[PDB]
């Protein structure tokens, strides 16, 4: 699911 | 959301380092959210801080009294009515997941054994059909005014 | 609902539903605070996620319930199961007027009847007894009748033998494999706590006597009795439906 | 001969001598726990071991390090008995000394201060009983030993089914004790891969570049070099004369001026002798042979500095030309041989996208956590934590050993993490096996399964407890000031104690001890399981691991395993098995030095045993212990055959060692099919204890070992004579020799009387000795439940006769004579615990008062003023045990009820009737009432009466100890004072307490009196405080749960007889449910008139081939024969001689045995006492495979004067006429199992309904209805049964309105139905409608 | 394993014999635990795919049906013709060997009497109406089914035959788990071949030239008991129509040889059998093999 924690951080 | 507040109310002219002044405003919004909405049974904020203190008190007096303090030992340390500890500790529990598996792993679950107490058992509904029956014959064997008087009540 | 000891229990949907309610409120606020897009987006992303975990949890990363490792049961999981709809899935819904115990033999029976414990039959047919007791006037009212059988007054046995007579029951044993797994018998009252089973019917049930239990079921309505008598009765099914030969062979 | 064997002596068959006796059966459990909690002055496994790993903790370089000093275990707060009733855990407080040192900044090192903080407390850990159990919440629990895969590396197959090519594969797995798995696997293309556990597959060589290995060293390591020389001009080759094996000539192969082999002639043994003897080093070759060949290392152009050829590139005639004109004498190539050295790693390199170290370090990081950017510091640290971190990795100590073991090294201990050598070495061996040298392991073999048990498993749960406390300590040690915090402020207690409460509290391996039976307890504590943490799952594996493997011989029992969904997942432990020091399974054998059978025993592990050739148990040896025959049947490497006399290396210790403790208690097992033995030993453990402890007439010999080793009995510590015997207690006066000078004293064993067991049975000890009897060390002082005179008696034998009896034993059903139920002999005692809780509701407190609205004196007769039923009152169903009322005011009743109450005048109470009443159908005697009350709720009337009795008992108990101990001690001091100063009459005038001052002249006896003096004066004061402390403990407030005011626990004693429905069975899997109970008149009887108790069906014996039950039955008959002879002679009182003459004849019987009996035994008092115990029958022992033989059985029948046939004539009790053909009668030991009928029998008319789904549920003990599952619906659909189906799932269940309409109709006498719609489907409609779906009910 | 249990149950068994006996027992219990699971799943799928099919019409009035013959598959007559046809209804009238003769009058419920009157004559094959052919949609007409029930009469309108079908198949599931030289015709009878065209060679062999040729056995009074299959390339003894004796060898062939046999004579000319391409030489000694 391209785990949400990463794409906020990005 | 805490960070956005402090940026609106800041003024650089007081010489405060922006770090530790914002850190105040942030940690306020943290605790005020945690305390509010992390509970399924919502409790007032002072209750939570009361509860928090109790966790600290049970620690310091754990090793001091050899075992753990009796439920009436912490009562002296705390300022309040001191029977309220029970009352506190009663509401302090979190509810339990109704779909908690009981043994065998089978689809018998905790909630599946919780019986209904609001029901009206047939054996009583039976007597109700007969309570109507009994009252009627005593009231027909009277005088017609006493029927009309009673029929209205 | 409350439990004993003052602790509560609640559905997992509640943990789910709040978070959707909460995050929705927090977005309404951010629109009036004119928050930067980088924030109001992330909120949307969380709400779009939290809704999805509410409907069918599992096509994402599996949001867990508060402080508890166990996954929370979703709306979809109340329909899904093993397999499909639970209510129609085995088992399968429990059913009133029934019971069970160990079965034993009894060669003295004729084949069209069966041995049902005195003690059991009393508890099973209770609404029938309440009627007949007050119908014939031996009880003034049901509430009196209730107290009579509670007293276990000897008068009731003579009443019981009337109501038992032409009323078949259904006997059923554990894995129902073919249509002969339910068969209908006429009850004969027995002192003892075991069910007495005519030996020739043991073959059809694939019953041994190593401690197997069978269930009883009372046909209530008038229709069900005549249905159970012309279709499900023992003597009507003596041929196996797989291959026309007798199944009531000597064992 | 001992003391309780001399009492009654078991006639023992069996020929082979016992060389090694059965060890302590509870060894495993007791040993393991002892290892965990104990001081070990070195690193070896323990709490010390666990501690030293995580500690010392040191702050973020601030030079404030906390080191670990030592630990102590506080005394148990309550002992065993106390702790059970209340419900606390039997635990000890753990106090550990810690030293916090701080180094100044910056320091040539040394400390400003270190506080040597006394013992901070970090939780309580439970403690084990004398017999290997724990008490966790007043309930005895056992921790089942677990079975998991040994650490190390294991090579597996997956032949066939893989990819549908067949095309086998080989994979390696490195399984460490802690940390990530490292998997190596091939593929079809012969590319080597590695994968971190189940993640993305990656080319295996990538990790080598990360370990700083370049391309040249990878080629150099796994392949040889074939050097191609250009000599004089155009290509020669260095030849090793062996390399050419397994190939055919590639050209005209010549050297030394003579063509040895031309193209097309296979290189054989002739050609290689020529090459070797003529020393062919160099051969001439064509320039075309390197057209396909791959060059090994790098070659660059010396002038222009340009790349000629990259490593792992196949040469061509043009690439050769660039380096031939440049003057190159060497050209290194790979040696590729599709038999020897396969080109595997070569192929792998061409798929590898990396070249240097950092190329790979990213790709490993990006595989584990894709999506996020790599960093230099990130990739390096991450990888170093995988196989090189002291914290996250150890393959164990055993694991490091097994690693080296499997790789054929020598060293057994070393590094805790993997080295550069280790990883390469694994990859090497994998290739070798793929090359064909070596075979793979299998998981099932007991050299690759290791046993952990409680001592180890608790250690691991404690270990994880500390790693989660270190961050908290580290966090505080970051900012922490100087001398303000001390080592107690930071370390919390709860995280440690929870992590241990988690394990012993809820785990798949922690269960309620199956304790209805002395056999049941011992078989549970010796158990193995492959389930739970770190083990397999039922849905995973998989038939391979369940099946019996050759290595199970003598370690795991082959036959004792459950018969259900987990077969082979248990495998109970064998008798002689023992756990290796390293934790493997070893077994005893006897060292066979060539022609002697020694008696020195040797323990051989699973791997060791395979190599040697071990003899067999049943082997005939005589005069010295030479093997009698020149050839003996033996087994060596997994198979069995005949072998030469002097080739055998070992021999079995005993004939029994293949089975388990459960299995060995079955007689004549050897003649019984394996299937039935399983069913046999499954039901034996389920035997509920009988009223009168019999004894098995037909036994095996093990029964005494099992009796003693199970805790239930009280076994004498020290030998002596009996001073006092009471049904309550037993006092033993110790012998002089063993008794210490001071503190000497008496041995006093206080017996356990009637109390609830775990399975609601009754557990009661009874005295088996009389006044003034001699007892020796290790003797049986009192029998437990289901033991008689020291032997294990799980049941009662009876006279059984095989014949059809009018169909009342049609299948396996059993038919029993009244004589059994009249003798109350299968009567079984059950104890239920019913409890009442005084709770707290919002409106007020509940009262236990006896004022209950609208109840008659009939209830309040059995109730005292306080509201509790009197002790001793025989009660049945419905009777009130504890009157109780709850506050409920303003009911708000309706009109027609209100007017009615006003017409007849009832004072409508504000309190509900809530009393605890006796559940319908169960009936027994109240034998005890307990009341536990919260600190601060007032103790009622009866409690003070209770606390007075508790006071009087405690006062009487303590003082009785003191009275006996004083008088016992004072009588000896007085007598030694008489030895050198005897003033007999003068001495005992003055008070006896005033003696200790009086001395004696110079000798050690004055110093001996000094010892006895000290411990007397200590008794005076220790009495005072122990009586005081005991007394304070009674009145002190009992702490209960929140919300609960006071609790009354009532104990019922129900006595259950036997009725149709009970399951009974012999030990050979002949189950059966008692069917009718007949008068003794109607039983088949014989010409002596004696009826027979049970009539079994003869058909049950041929199909299920359990033929041992017949042998038992015949031999049993003979055992009663000897009895009736003695019974006649004992009543005739003929004289001591004729009795002794007859007994002597019995115990010899024929030739070759092991017994060795009397006449030594004391010719009067003992023989007569013996004589008594035998008249009920003579106890015999048939060992498992050394059993009795047909001839021996028939011979003992002759002595009894009974026919050799084993059969007699019988007469039908009804018609009185003879039965054609003789039938068998005899004695069979039989058990009554706890599937008792009046627990299974359920019925419900109308009861409670579940709230969420209105569906029948047991709530008020009018129990839930039967479940009507899927298959039963197809039944009704198969008939035309349209209404019967409707009725089943409408009015009988889901229709909340219909059900009442029906019930109303039933009492009106109208059988009809008003169906409508089921709520089960109605809820579906709402659940769907709250999703996005518009689901309606249409019409038209 | 190559060394059996030499002991029996009246004597003892020894160590190894018991230990060997262990395995079969354990796998025995293990197996039947899973064969319970397999049955359970099997029965479930089958009612789901049947079920909704109910007897709806009385007679759909179609003349179509399936051809019933005896089971006699090479070996031994595992089932009589009488069993397969009993309780079924006839597609078409069955005739004697002679005709003008209405034996069974077209739609007849073949009960027990009819079935014996059938076996009296030499009745050899019957066309029978089957459920697969029934023209009625959304069910099965009463006729095409059969009779069977626990009652002996024809199926009644409305019976739910799909379910009772499923169970019957699924219940017994718990109970479930190089010398090819010559045919010897075991009984005396008459021989009738199907689908063969032959040529007589110099040896005089009835050479089969087809792949679908059967060796049947003509009866006298209605028992075509045995049947056999002759491979392509078998030496025959009897011709066609020749009476075979009891236990007579009538065929003969090499098991490990399938001959490619011409119909004609002449020389053998080699095309594309070049030494190296598809062949190599293997030449023997003095005899010239
Ligand atoms: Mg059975
Ligand atoms: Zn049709």
């Amino acid at each position: 699911t391209t785990d949400p924690v990463r794409m906020y951080m990005r | 959301i805490g960070l956005m507040k402090a940026v609106d109310k800041f003024e650089y002219r007081r010489g405060y380092k922006f770090s530790t002044y914002a850190t105040w405003w942030i940690r306020q919004a943290i605790t005020r959210s945690i305390a509010d909405q992390a509970r399924t049974i919502r409790i007032p904020v002072h209750m939570i801080e009361t509860i928090n203190k109790l966790n600290r008190i049970s620690r310091q007096m754990l090793q001091e009294m050899g075992r753990e303090p009796t439920p009436e030992e912490l009562a002296e340390r705390m300022l309040m009515p001191e029977d309220k500890i029970r009352k506190v500790l009663k509401i302090a529990k979190e509810p339990i997941s109704m779909e908690t598996p009981i043994g065998d792993d089978e689809d018998s679950h905790l909630g599946d054994f919780i019986e209904d107490t609001t029901l009206e058992l047939p054996l009583d509904s039976a007597t109700t059909e007969s309570l109507r029956a009994a009252t009627h014959d005593v009231l027909a064997g009277l005088t017609a005014r006493e029927a009309k008087v009673l029929r209205m009540r | 609902v409350p439990l004993d000891g003052g602790r509560f229990a609640t559905s997992d949907l509640n943990d789910l539903y709040r978070r959707v309610i909460n995050r929705n409120n927090r977005l309404k606020r951010l629109l009036d605070l004119a928050a930067p897009d980088i924030i109001v987006r992330n909120e949307k992303r969380m709400l779009q996620e939290a809704v999805d975990a509410l409907l069918d949890n599992g096509r994402r990363g599996r949001a867990i319930t508060g402080s508890n490792k166990r996954p929370l049961k979703s709306l979809a999981d109340m329909i899904k199961g093993k397999q499909g709809r639970f209510r129609q899935n085995l088992l399968g819904k429990r059913v009133d007027y029934s019971g069970r115990s160990v079965i034993t033999v009894g060669p003295y029976l004729r084949l069209h009847q069966c041995g049902l414990p005195k003690k059991m039959a009393l508890e099973l047919f209770k609404p029938f007894i309440y009627g007949k007791l007050e119908l014939r006037g031996l009880a003034t009212t049901i509430k009196a009748a209730k107290k009579m059988v509670e007293r276990e007054e000897a008068v009731v046995w003579d009443i019981l033998d009337e109501v038992i007579r032409e009323h078949p029951v259904l006997l059923n044993r554990a894995p129902t494999l073919h249509r002969l797994g339910i068969q209908a018998f006429e009850p004969v009252l027995i002192e003892g706590k075991a069910i007495q089973l005519h030996p020739l019917v043991c073959a059809a049930y694939n019953a041994d006597f190593d401690g197997d239990q069978m269930a009883v079921h009372v046909p209530l309505t008038l229709e069900a009795q005549l249905e159970a008598r012309a279709l499900m009765m023992s003597t009507n099914n003596i041929l196996s439906p797989a291959n026309g030969e007798p199944i009531i062979v000597p064992s | 001969y001992s003391y309780t064997e001399k009492k009654r002596i078991r006639k023992d068959f069996g020929k082979r001598p016992q060389v090694l006796d059965v060890p302590y059966l509870l060894s495993i459990q007791l040993d393991s726990f002892q290892k965990f909690i104990e001081q070990d002055p070195e690193g070896q496994y323990g709490l010390e071991a666990a501690f030293r790993s995580v500690f010392p903790i040191q702050s973020y370089s601030g030079n404030s390090e906390l080191q670990y000093v030592s630990y102590r275990l506080g005394e148990p707060v309550f002992d065993v008995q106390e702790c059970q009733i209340r419900g606390v855990t039997y635990s000890a407080p753990l106090r550990v000394k810690l030293r916090l040192v701080i180094y100044e900044r910056e320091a040539p090192e040394g400390t400003v201060k270190d506080i040597k903080e006394q013992e901070v407390y970090m939780g309580e850990i439970p403690l084990m009983t004398d017999n290997g159990t724990f008490v966790i919440n007043g309930t005895e629990r056992v921790i089942v030993s677990q079975l998991h895969r040994s650490p190390g590396v294991f090579f597996d197959s997956d032949k066939g089914k893989t990819h549908s090519s067949g095309k086998v594969l080989y994979n390696a797995r490195i399984i460490p004790y802690r940390g990530s798995w490292l998997d190596f696997e091939f593929d079809p293309k012969d590319n080597l891969f590695v994968r971190i556990d189940r993640r993305r597959k990656l080319p295996a060589t990538i990790i080598l570049r990360a370990l700083n290995y370049t391309t040249e060293q990878i080629l150099d390591l796994f392949f040889e070099k074939v050097i191609f020389e250009i000599r004089d001009n155009k290509l020669q080759m260095e030849l090793v004369p062996e390399r050419l094996r397994g190939e055919t000539a590639s050209f005209d192969i010549e050297a030394n001026g003579k063509v040895y082999v031309e193209k097309g002639r296979r290189i054989t043994a002739r050609h290689i002798r020529q090459l070797e003897k003529d020393d062919v080093k160099l051969i001439e070759v064509p320039v075309e042979y390197i057209a396909g060949k791959v060059v090994a290392k790098d070659y660059i152009d010396e002038s222009t500095g340009e790349l000629i050829c990259a490593a792992n590139m196949e040469l061509s005639l043009d690439l050769l030309a660039k380096l031939s004109q440049s003057g190159h004498k060497r050209i290194e190539t790979l040696f590729t041989n599709d038999l020897d050295h396969g080109p595997y790693i070569s192929e792998t390199l061409r798929v590898d996208p990396t070249n240097d170290r950092l190329s790979a370090l990213v790709e490993i990081y990006r595989m584990m956590r894709p999506g996020e950017p790599p960093t230099r510091e990130a990739a390096e640290s991450l990888f170093e934590n995988l196989f090189f971190s002291e914290d996250r990795y150890d393959l164990s100590a055993v694991g490091r050993m097994k690693f080296n073991r499997s790789l054929l090294r020598e060293e057994i201990e070393g590094s805790g993490i993997l080295s550069k050598d280790d990883i390469i070495d694994v990859m090497k061996k994998l290739i070798d096996i793929r090359n064909g040298k070596g075979e793979v392991d299998d998981i099932d073999h007991l050299g690759n399964r290791r046993i952990r048990s409680v001592g180890e498993m608790a250690e691991n749960q404690f270990r994880v407890g500390l790693v989660r406390v270190e961050r908290a300590v580290k966090e505080r040690l970051s900012l922490g000031d100087l001398d303000t915090l001390m080592p107690q402020d930071m370390i919390n207690a709860k995280p440690i104690s929870a992590a241990v409460k988690e394990f012993f509290g809820s785990s798949q391996l922690s269960q309620f001890m199956d304790q209805n039976n002395p056999l049941s307890e011992i078989t549970h504590k010796r158990r193995i399981s492959a389930l739970g943490p770190g083990g397999l799952t039922r849905e995973r594996a998989g038939f391979e691991v369940r099946d019996v493997h050759p290595t199970h011989y003598g370690r795991v029992c082959p036959i004792e395993t459950p018969e259900g969904p987990n077969i082979g997942l248990i495998n109970s432990l064998s008798v002689y098995a023992q756990t290796n020091e390293y934790g493997f399974l070893e077994t005893p054998y006897r060292k066979v030095t060539d022609g002697v059978v020694t008696d020195e025993i040797h323990y051989l592990s699973a791997i060791e045993e395979g190599n040697y050739v071990i003899a067999q148990a049943n082997s005939n040896l005589d005069e010295e212990g030479h093997f009698v025959e020149d050839l003996v049947t033996c087994r060596s490497k997994g198979e069995s055959s005949l072998f030469s006399r002097d080739q055998v290396d070992y021999m079995d210790v005993s004939t029994q060692q293949v089975v388990s403790v459960g299995a060995s208690l079955i007689p004549f097992l050897e003649h019984d099919d394996a299937n039935r033995a399983l069913m046999g030993a499954n039901m034996q453990r389920q035997a509920v204890p009988t009223l009168r402890a019999d004894k098995p007439l037909v036994g095996t010999g093990m029964e005494r070992a099992v009796a003693v080793d199970s805790g239930v009995t009280a076994v004498a510590k020290r030998g002596g004579v009996v001073q006092y015997v009471d049904a309550s207690r037993i006092v033993i006066k110790v012998n002089e020799d063993e008794m210490y000078p001071g503190e000497a004293g008496i041995d006093i064993y206080n017996l356990t009387k009637y109390t609830r067991s775990n399975q609601n049975t009754c557990i009661n000890q009874m005295p088996c000795v009389s006044l003034g009897e001699p007892v020796e060390r290790g003797d049986v002082l009192a029998d437990g439940p289901s033991t008689d005179l020291g032997e294990l008696a799980l049941g009662q034998n009876m006279r059984v006769a095989f014949m059809p009896w009018n169909g009342y034993n049609f299948e396996d059903s059993i038919l029993v004579s009244e004589r059994v139920v009249q003798e109350d002999r299968f009567t079984t005692i059950h104890i239920q615990e019913l409890a009442c809780v005084s709770r707290d509701t919002k409106l007020g407190p509940e009262e236990i008062t006896a004022d209950i609205p609208n109840v008659g004196e009939a209830a309040l007769s059995k109730l005292d003023e306080s509201g509790i039923v009197y002790i001793g009152a025989e009660v049945t169903g419905g009777d009130i045990l504890v009157g109780k009322v709850t506050p409920k005011g303003e009911t708000q009743l309706t009109p027609e009820e209100k007017l009615l109450r006003a017409i007849f005048g009832e004072k409508a109470s504000d309190v509900k009737d809530s009393s605890l009443r006796v559940p319908n159908g169960v009936s027994g005697t109240v034998i005890d009432v307990q009341v536990f009350t919260r600190d601060g709720v007032e103790k009622d009337k009866r409690a003070l009466e209770i606390e007075e009795m508790q006071l009087k008992q405690a006062k009487k108990d303590l003082s009785e100890e003191l009275q006996i101990l004083e008088a016992g001690l004072f009588s000896r001091i007085r007598a030694v004072l008489v030895a050198g100063g005897v003033e007999a009459e003068k001495l005992d005038k003055l008070p006896r307490d005033r003696w200790l001052e009086l001395g004696l002249t110079d000798e050690e006896k004055q110093n001996q009196l000094e010892q006895l003096a000290e411990q007397y004066d200590e008794l005076k004061h220790e009495f005072e405080k122990k009586l005081e402390a005991k007394r304070r403990k009674i009145t002190q407030g009992d702490d209960l749960a929140p919300g609960v005011l006071k609790i009354v626990k009532v104990y019922l004693a129900v006595k259950r007889r036997i009725q149709p429905g009970d399951k009974m069975a012999g030990r050979h899997g002949n189950k059966g449910v008692i069917s009718k109970i007949n008068p003794i008149e109607d039983m088949p009887y014989d010409e002596n008139g004696t009826p027979v108790d049970i009539v079994l069906n003869p058909l049950g014996v041929p199909s299920r081939m359990n033929i041992g039950q017949i042998l038992e039955t015949h031999l049993g008959m003979a055992a009663k024969g000897i009895g009736d002879k003695i019974n006649a002679m004992l009543k005739q009182q003929q004289e001591v001689a004729k009795l002794r003459e007859f007994i002597q004849r019995a115990y010899d019987l024929g030739a070759d045995v092991r017994q060795k009996v009397d006449l030594s035994t004391f010719s009067d008092e003992e023989v007569m006492r013996l004589a008594e115990n035998l008249r009920k029958g003579m106890p015999i022992a048939t060992p498992v495979f050394d059993g009795a033989k047909e001839a021996e059985i028939k011979e003992l029948l002759k002595l009894g004067d009974l026919p050799t046939s084993g059969q007699i004539r019988l007469y039908d009790g009804r018609t009185g006429e003879q039965f054609e053909r003789p039938v068998t009668v005899g004695y069979m030991y039989m058990l009554k199992l706890n599937h008792l009928v009046d627990d299974k029998m359920h019925a419900r008319s109308t009861g409670s309904y579940s709230l969420v789904t209105q569906q029948p549920l047991g709530g008020k003990a009018q129990f839930g209805g039967q479940r009507f599952g899927e298959m039963e619906v197809w039944a009704l659909e198969a008939y035309g049964a349209a209404y019967t189906l409707q009725e089943m799932l409408t009015v009988k269940s889901d229709d909340v309105n219909g059900r009442t309409k029906m019930y109303k109709n039933i009492v009106d006498g109208n059988h009809q139905m008003e169906p409508g719609m089921p709520e089960s489907f109605n809820v579906l409609l709402k659940e769907i409608r709250s999703l996005g779906i518009n689901i309606e009910l249409e019409d038209e | 394993i190559e060394t059996p249990i030499t002991a029996n149950f009246r004597e003892g068994l020894n160590v190894l014999q018991y230990f060997i006996s262990t395995h079969g027992a354990r796998k025995g219990l293990a197996d039947t635990a899973l064969k319970t699971a397999n049955s359970g799943y099997l029965t479930r799928r089958l009612v789901d795919v049947a079920q909704d099919l109910v007897v709806t019409e009385d007679d759909c009035g179609t003349h179509e049906g399936i051809m019933m013959t005896p089971v006699i598959e090479g070996g031994d007559v595992k089932e009589p013709l009488r069993d397969r046809v009993l309780g079924r209804v006839t597609a078409e009238d069955v005739l004697k060997p002679g005709t003008a003769d209405i034996l069974v009058p077209r739609n007849t419920l073949l009960h027990e009497q009819w079935c014996d009157l059938l076996e009296e004559n030499s009745v050899d094959a019957v066309k029978v109406r089957s459920v697969v052919s029934c023209d009625t949609d959304f069910g099965v007409c009463a006729h095409c089914y059969g009779r069977d029930l626990a009652r002996g009469h024809i199926i009644n309108k409305g019976e739910a035959i799909g379910v009772i079908a499923a169970q019957s198949i699924g219940e017994p599931g718990t109970q479930l788990t190089a010398a090819e030289s010559s045919i010897q015709v075991k009984n005396k009878g008459s021989i009738k071949l199907s689908n063969v065209k032959s040529v007589v060679n110099s040896s005089g062999k009835l050479v089969i030239t087809s792949r679908n040729t059967e060796l049947k056995l003509i009866d006298e009074f209605g028992r075509t008991k045995e049947s056999y299959k002759v491979p392509y390339g078998a030496v025959l003894a009897k011709g066609d129509g020749e009476q075979v004796a009891g236990g007579e060898t009538v065929a003969n062939w090499d098991p490990h040889t399938m001959p490619v046999i011409t119909e004609v004579s002449g020389f053998v000319r080699f095309t594309d059998m070049i030494d190296g391409q598809t062949i190599t030489r293997q030449t023997d000694e003095l005899t010239g093999l």
